[PDB]
């Protein structure tokens, strides 16, 4: 039995608040996936790859983004194989933050 | 009432422009979102879509490319803003959808489109941390054709002693373009590394927006079109210099700023490039 | 439109880590209750109430508990009408937790 | 073999035993969460339950009423533990559900029952912040009725210098006891407040577990049992020792520890109780 819960934020600026979270979703990864993830499924696959670790999840490669600074601060909260997380990471504009999970961030 | 943005004086070309220097003539590709050609103080000569899904490069659904487009060459006349070459024929190569992201093989088709209808100056404000061998071979093969390809450095600003600049603004035969403000510092945000080569204003840079609209935005975005607007302006003036001539001149006559891994060889003073 | 999503866990200790998580639900209030929470409805209610107050959850009055001590932590992070929450109590026994809400810790 | 609490030798109970005084014939109602009465080194006599969800009283699916069930008689014998009144007549009076949860009406009736079966000593490890009017009239009935009622502080440890002791504990006629270590240090979590009366061991404190099991618990709970316990090695010695008499003799040959607060009257010592 997989203790996995996880709350995604993502709102405009530079640090946790400072930063209003304009979006929020959910996301459970046991027993099964679900969640409020326009793609539970496969952030759910993303984090199992990477075993959970934000921080190993592969930008893109194949895609590029407009080169303007406005900056988005995206939070993780909650635990993972019963492991806690606490994550937040500051992306230049969204299209950089779309471009890093493959879907955990498909927000 | 029109307002000359502070980036466009810094530059210096509106001592061009009063010498009949507006970049009449000059085919310049942006490469991007689209270009709204409804907006009143721009004048889109022609353009394509390789977004699949939005076939229509006159239909700007993130904004960002309308920006840019005016920063090169919002209209002369007495509303909104001034480009740097307000007389240049502009081109909406569509890129980028509607949430701005683009895939590889879109942007090389845009530089395949630009190549072939004769584009003299390419806008490329987009990027990524990964090159790619036909990446790279299109952005070669436009320089070889005789075009001038301009793009922003990236907004990874510094990180350590290693190279922040993307792609394409890393390869070298791409002018990779940072961001100072009106007091010639570099912003926060700007890329750093030995692949840089010029600074343009790129802090709060005001610009047109889709549906009559007028705005600021930050990014190496923003500095990146003053210099292809600048490179327009030297081809209107010398309309049969090459590629390597205008880029020479931009690099050649630039105000020095900090150290070149930071700032490049400085500002870019086109009224000094064109001689 | 509420940005409303939260993460609850329980685990047997007196801080966050050094506090394994053993239980964890996520509760959406917005746009209607939703989430792993065998009583998702009333805690949204409950919160709608003290309006997201952790803090404000009176007890019981109305129950007892064995008086064994064996801690429990409860954490709740994410955000309630788009304001950020990270919350975080040690109860002396987990019947303890339960008298708390009425339905938020109706686990 | 059978193996001796460290908390019943702390109170001194063995002494009695020695003595012969076991609680023999005393009936003590553990108003709890059950027994189970299948338990080898217990005794259960009879008993009731009032949640009306799970009426048997001697299914214990919450573990606490048999710890606390043996503290105060696990059977002198040569297994498992050993109880302060070894020889009590132990009832299960069922109030909290197998979650620990009780409502106050069940609390109540179960009290109710206690009087109304002559029970001698009434243990109550259990409480809540509120307190009720029919609370302290049912505890209070009980004291008039001739029983003796102890019950646990809580475990709301210090709070400034405002009392922590919750309901039952609270009410003047309940003996409400805090729990020590076997260092005599009151626990960390022990409530304090000018209503606390007694201290007894409840720090790792040995008893019976469901399914033929022994454990160690920590809480107010575990202290409660010791002084019920000892309240039934009195009355084993004098029988016709009113409640009033068996309590002021717990009170007042009590080893001094700190301040009342934090303390009240310090360490029960039964063998001194008994006179
Ligand atoms: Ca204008
Ligand atoms: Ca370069
Ligand atoms: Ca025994
Ligand atoms: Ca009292």
């Amino acid at each position: 039995y997989a203790p996995s819960a996880l709350v995604l934020t993502v709102g405009k600026g530079v640090s946790a608040t400072t930063a209003a979270p304009e979006r929020a979703v959910t996301l459970t990864c046991a027993p099964g996936p679900s969640g409020t993830h326009p793609a539970a499924g496969s952030a759910c696959a993303d984090l199992a790859a990477v075993g959970g670790d934000l921080n190993a999840l592969t930008r893109g490669e194949d895609v590029m983004c407009p080169m303007v600074y406005d900056p988005v601060l995206l939070t993780v909260d909650g635990v993972w194989q019963g492991k806690r997380v606490s994550y937040e990471r500051v992306f230049s504009n969204e299209c950089e933050m779309n471009a890093h999970g493959s879907s955990v961030f498909a927000f | 009432a029109q307002s000359v943005p502070y980036g466009v004086s810094q530059i210096k070309a509106p001592a061009l422009h009063s010498q009949g220097y507006t970049g009449s003539n000059v085919k310049v590709a942006v490469i991007d979102s689209g270009i709204d050609s409804s907006h009143p103080d721009l004048k889109v000569a022609g353009g394509a879509s390789m977004v699949p899904s939005e076939t229509n490069p006159f239909q700007d659904n993130n904004s960002h490319g309308t920006h840019v487009a005016g920063t090169v060459a919002a209209l002369n006349n007495s509303i909104g803003v001034l480009g740097v070459a307000p007389s240049a024929s502009l081109y909406a190569v569509k890129v980028l959808g509607a949430d701005g992201s683009g895939q590889y093989s879109w942007i090389i088709n845009g530089i395949e489109w630009a190549i072939a209808n004769n584009m003299d100056v390419i806008n490329m404000s987009l990027g990524g941390p990964s090159g790619s061998a036909a990446l790279k071979a299109a952005v070669d093969k436009a320089v070889a054709s005789g075009v001038v390809v301009v793009a922003a450095a990236g907004n990874e600003g510094t990180s350590g002693s290693s190279s922040t600049v993307g792609y394409p603004g890393k390869y070298p035969s791409v002018i990779a373009v940072g961001a100072v403000d009106s007091s010639n510092q570099r912003a926060s945000f700007s890329s750093v590394g030995p692949e840089l080569d010029v600074m343009a204003p790129g802090v709060s840079i005001q610009s047109t927006l889709p549906g009559n609209k007028y705005g600021a935005y930050n990014g190496t975005s923003m500095a990146s079109p003053h210099v292809a607007g600048a490179a327009a302006l030297i081809l209107s003036k010398h309309p049969n210099w090459t590629n390597t001539q205008v880029r020479s001149s931009l690099e050649n006559t630039t105000t020095k700023l900090g150290d070149s891994f930071y700032y490049g060889k400085g500002l870019i003073n086109v009224q000094a490039a064109a001689q």
